[PDB]
């Protein structure tokens, strides 16, 4: 309705997995043959279908949108599994929330290894690239410089600062529930660790730092804040100011 | 079978029954079952498997009037001996030869299973303590072997203690001695055929477990006759 | 995957599990031993020592140092060895016993769809 | 579940529901289903597998006059947790309590594995921030305490710093105060069975995590209810 | 019950560092002791078939093992010490064994007087 009508709306299927057995134990009552774990058949096109009404009309069609946030729930995290690919053959993009991080306390618990986004980088803000975009750069880096053996002595300044950095990030990433945050906050935030203003501190202390630098700028720099909103773009002026800002904050982060 | 139980009752002498392969029993009648209408049971084998094969089997056996020694060829649909087929076999037989593929692959022929080759009459009240000492035995040793195989998979060897050292050597041995040259796969084996009597064979294998023949190299034993005839080998493999 | 081969490839690397846990303990304790007796010392498959030292490879004061700093460094290294060996097992046997349970359903369902069809075609 | 709703629609009391065990459940609806002539989906469950749970486990809520809370007893299928059955039934979990015999085996009675054992209510927005904070604290020491489990018969329990001596105690003495006398047990044991509330069930545990009883023996903290009842048997053991 | 529960604890242990016997490169005497008593009280689980034995006669076997007099004892040689024993006892002492019974249980009295038989024959046993 909302597309079609040059607004803009988001439906979240929580979840298609239900709906996919439900429509299996409909099809086998029908008699329909079972395929691949008993599923009909056609559970693709179940799923092919409804998805595909998300779309983005262009101007002349109202230039409305429906976003599409599916939910699947896998088992021992096989994301070969049938329906799995199947939606993943039919959206543009999935968050793998992986078990392990959720316990470990990673929260959320976003895989930014099998985690894409075909069709999204796009529609991200100015201000995102110009700070999330060397992010992922970091963080690509520090998921290189990995392994499952955690008891291993690595050196290497060039190596050190990459795991340096992604652990810091990697709290940066941590969020709580019911606690979305503003672009702008969002840039901010992620500002202090890409330019390593987070280096100099302590991996606890990382969180402790959002948690007041935060509240920081969003109170005593509402103007800064509101010009990378409306700009959507962090202008030299602005940057160059953030820079004193956090700088000053530095000094004077008590821990 | 009819012919055999002629021979058996109206006549009271010993028949030989060779069937090869009574598999085949069971796989014409699940290719017909379902055209005569039947449901498909597990694996797709016909719902009256174990009684058709009840009723046939059953006549094949010893009375009061005739004796008859049956040997019949077993077949295993992919290897897997839990399939319906010769899994329902097993409770018709009174010695059990299994053959594995593995043991074939290896070279030991006949690649029969000492592992998996059981006998009715390997009670040492029937075949003498001394001959099930020696059959017992043996089966430990390469048991043991087999477990300390996957052990050393991946992990070496130069940590065993002296006796795995020695029960590994020993059962290699012992291994290599089970396979006998059959004049049947003389064309196979290229070797003529050697036929052992059971004297000798308890007397080998006992001479092998008390380690008398630790002196000699494992291929000592591999495709031979009587143990003479590795020892004597094993003094002719002097280069 | 077939369950017969999954089941076969899960107890060897069952027996790796405990003999790698077994060997970390043994070296261990060495290691233990070995780090105490590294004071009076300097008074006067093991990981990469081997390797390490050979590719540079090719008086009892010294001797002494030297033979007990061996002792030491390979206890060491063979303790993390097998402390990760048997991790990288165990990770393994889930792996095995996940893709296990995966071939389990699969044949059940598998089976059971070949009788329904063919019963229903009678 | 009937007999248990009557008290709950009528009585509006907070009526518990045993079902022992809720896999036999399951298993005589494909039974059902398969007689009836229904096509066997995954497994050979029933397809009406989601269903016939669903409208079971629906009926056991809480509503505007009473509550129904169930505890099934599980039984996983070749310990398969992903099979269809288990896989369902978690679907509608909301806590869970291993039962292992290693820790009755310890003499810890209850025999609840305090790291196996979770609950999806045990979030600060709920149970509250303290007594997330301390629950948190328990299995934390626990878990830390387990990994020096392996440095205690290898270096020796002696090289350990401080913290970790103190982590090994502490431990210790909260794994011993996770044990409690039920009353089920007085006619037998012939021990009086405790009811320790909520709120007191906090404050011990979180006085442990202090260290305030730092000086006590851990047999003081073993089949008790509340911490003072353990100080006073630490002053009898003397 | 009396020699079952100790028996059973014992074979548990036994099992929990049975793979590290098979590498005892070196073990704690602690250990090892666990591998001895286990290997001989699995050898003491090894029985003859069409041969089922007394309740009195099972619990004087598992007295052998579990008590230890058998630790020292080469596992191979257990098989035959428990058919030697066993037809020991109930030879001349078939009062030992019925005694067993009556009390229903191992008295402290039986309990001594096998203790002075098992430690005695076991001496025969290896001379």
């Amino acid at each position: 309705y909302f597309r079609d009508n040059g607004k803009h709306a988001l439906i979240i299927y929580d979840d298609l997995s239900k709906q996919a057995v439900a429509y299996r134990q409909m099809s086998l009552l029908l008699r329909r043959p079972p395929g691949r774990e008993a599923y009909p058949g056609d559970v693709f096109y179940l799923h092919s279908r409804l998805l595909e009404r998300a779309a983005k009309m262009n101007d002349a069609f109202g230039g409305g949108s429906l976003t599409a946030l599916p939910v699947i729930e896998t088992q021992a995290g096989d994301v070969s599994a049938y329906i799995p690919t199947n939606v993943i053959s039919i959206t543009d993009g999935q968050i793998f929330l992986e078990t392990e991080l959720f316990y470990k306390g990673i929260r959320p618990a976003i895989n930014v290894g099998l985690s894409v986004s075909r069709v999204g980088s796009a529609a991200q803000t100015r201000a995102m690239k110009q700070v999330a975009g060397t992010m992922k750069l970091e963080l690509a880096q520090y998921r290189e410089v990995a392994a499952f053996a955690q008891f291993g002595s690595d050196l290497d300044a060039a190596t050190q600062q990459l795991l340096s950095r992604g652990v810091r990030l990697t709290e940066l990433l941590k969020q709580g529930q019911y606690s979305p945050m503003a672009i702008e906050e969002q840039v901010a935030v992620i500002y202090a660790g890409v330019r390593g203003y987070l280096d100099k501190l302590e991996p606890s202390k990382i969180t402790k730092f959002e948690n007041a630098f935060l509240s920081h700028v969003i109170s005593q720099h509402q103007a800064l804040l509101g010009k990378i909103r409306t700009d959507g773009k962090i202008s030299e002026e602005s940057d160059a100011k953030l820079k004193e800002i956090v700088t000053n904050f530095l000094a004077g982060f008590e821990a | 079978l009819t012919v055999a139980e002629y021979f058996r009752d109206q006549e009271g002498q010993d028949v030989l029954l060779f069937i090869d392969n009574i598999f085949r029993f069971t796989q014409a009648g699940s290719e017909v079952s379902a055209l005569l209408g039947r449901i498909p049971s597990a694996v797709g084998y016909q719902p009256t498997l174990a009684t058709d094969m009840g009723t046939m089997q059953e006549r094949i056996t010893t009375t009061k009037k005739g004796s008859i020694t049956s040997v019949q060829a077993i077949y295993v649909p992919a290897d897997d001996l839990t399939d319906p087929a010769p899994a329902t076999t097993f409770a018709h037989l009174d010695a059990t030869t299994v053959l594995s593929r593995a043991i074939a692959e290896l070279g030991i022929y006949p690649a029969v299973d000492p592992l998996d080759s059981t006998s009715r009459i390997m009670d040492p009240n029937i075949v003498g303590s001394e001959h099930y000492d020696v059959a017992r035995g043996v089966q430990k040793i390469l048991q043991d072997y087999k477990s300390l195989q996957d052990i050393i998979a991946i992990l070496g060897m130069d940590e065993l203690s002296e006796e795995d050292k020695l029960t590994v050597s020993r059962a290699r041995k012992i291994q290599r001695f089970l396979s006998q040259p059959f004049q049947v796969a003389e064309v196979f084996t290229g070797h003529l055929g050697k036929l052992v009597p059971l004297k000798e064979t308890i007397k080998g294998f006992q001479q092998i477990l008390a380690g008398e023949y630790d002196h000699l190299p494992e291929q000592a034993f591999y495709m031979v006759g009587p143990i003479e005839e590795a020892v004597a080998k094993a003094d002719k493999l002097a280069e | 995957a077939t369950l017969k081969d999954i089941t076969r490839r899960l107890k060897s690397i069952k027996n790796i599990q405990k003999i790698t846990k077994s060997m970390k303990m043994v070296a261990a304790a060495k290691y233990a031993r070995a780090e105490r007796e590294l004071k009076p010392a300097r008074v006067y498959l093991c990981g990469a020592i081997h390797s390490s030292v050979a590719k540079q490879m090719k008086l009892a004061n010294i001797i002494y140092y030297s033979l007990k700093e061996s002792t030491t460094s390979e206890q060491s290294a063979r303790m993390t060895a097998m402390d990760n060996a048997s991790k990288n097992a165990s990770e393994m046997i889930d792996k095995l016993t996940l893709t296990f349970n995966r071939t389990r359903q699969a044949v059940i369902t598998k089976e059971l769809i070949e009788i329904i069809s063919g019963a229903a075609a009678l």
